[PDB]
């Protein structure tokens, strides 16, 4: 129930792997963020140097955060579209970490991937809509913002607009056409809430990859798991701990290291390497290598 | 609730 039992034989990658191949581990939820797509050429926000916050000087905006806030987008969409042009990859190639999740799906272990990313790489790796909660939406589709229109446009249309440097307008009514992303200030999709209500009732492992767990309400997903569900973080830095200050005012933060630690494991490094290591323990390494090479070769030949 | 930093 709400008891804090220890189901990992040890708080290591090796322990997680053994658990994953026990009968108790049938339903895995992945929570992922921008860290899983940095090796695919898309910057995160927070990384020193290569993160976007460091690299937004030219846009002459108040504080680097505004270009992804809904009120600033409403005032002027042009900076956002300009940056989208700058960031739009020539080629969409999912990472090892993406294909690791594809392996979970093919093995019948994936209950859901909840992603904060908007880059569509989960879809390209072969996660289906069913499998996915795009908690912050997606560039995959776009919609005219006009309540009485709401015409849908595909990414090839939006891409053309973004590269032509033409602010996207609706062909039916000439209102702005906006990528289906959730800007800061916006409500998350209803899907997010209903999947969360059901999925966290019966999850056996939470795998958390490439996110700082600072964006809410996404971050609070870690507290929705049962207290005995193991949680593995694969990330360059620890994340999701309780802050010693905020934590003094009235969910289960990550606890990898304290005296009371019983189910949380942190593997610090590149997501691609951590997933590769985990795959190796599970005996999936060659499968993973073959999938990535074949999928990448297939993309390379488009 | 709304997308937001903490
Ligand atoms: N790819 C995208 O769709 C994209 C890109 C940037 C930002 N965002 C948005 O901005 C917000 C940022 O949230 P976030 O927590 O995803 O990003 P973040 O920038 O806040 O943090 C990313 C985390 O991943 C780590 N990291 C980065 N590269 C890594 C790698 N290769 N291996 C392991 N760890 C790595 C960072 O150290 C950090 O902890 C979200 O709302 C998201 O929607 C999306
Ligand atoms: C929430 O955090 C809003 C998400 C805004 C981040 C967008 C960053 C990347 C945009 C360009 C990539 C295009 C991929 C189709
Ligand atoms: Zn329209």
């Amino acid at each position: 129930g709400s008891q804090k039992e220890r189901l990992l034989d040890e708080l290591t990658l090796e322990g997680v792997a053994r658990y994953m191949q026990s009968e108790r581990c049938r339903r895995v939820i992945c929570l992922v963020g921008a860290g899983i797509s940095t090796s695919a050429g898309i910057p995160d926000f927070r990384s020193p140097s290569t993160g976007l916050y460091d690299n937004l000087e030219k846009y002459h905006l108040p504080y680097p955060e505004a270009i992804f806030e809904i009120s600033y987008f409403k005032k002027h969409p042009e900076p956002f579209f300009a940056l989208a042009k700058e960031l739009y990859p020539g080629q969409f190639k999912p990472t090892i970490c993406h294909y690791f999740m594809r392996l979970l799906k093919d093995k019948g272990l994936l209950l859901r991937c909840y992603t904060q990313n908007i880059d569509t790489l989960e879809r390209i790796a072969g996660l289906e809509q069913e499998d996915l909660v795009e908690a912050h939406g997606t560039f995959y589709t776009s919609h005219c913002v006009s309540a009485s229109c709401r015409h849908e446009y595909p990414l090839s249309w939006m891409k053309e607009k973004i590269f032509s440097e033409v602010t996207p307008k609706c062909e039916d009514c000439q209102s702005l056409v906006k990528p289906d992303i959730v800007f800061f200030g916006e409500s998350l999709p209803a899907r997010f809430f209903s999947c969360m209500q059901s999925d966290f009732l019966k999850v056996d492992l939470l795998l958390v990859m490439g996110t700082s767990l600072q964006v809410q309400p996404f971050a609070s997903l870690i507290s929705k798991a049962p207290l005995s569900t193991p949680r593995l973080l694969i990330n360059k830095e620890k994340a999701g701990q309780s802050d010693p200050f905020l934590g003094m005012i009235m969910g289960g933060g990550m606890d990898f290291d304290s005296k009371k630690a019983y189910r949380d494991v942190a593997w610090l490094g590149e997501c691609d390497q951590g997933c590769l290591a985990l795959a190796e323990l599970l005996g999936w390494k060659k499968e993973l290598e073959d999938l990535v090479r074949r999928e990448h070769a297939s993309i390379d030949a488009q | 609730p709304r997308k937001q930093l903490a």
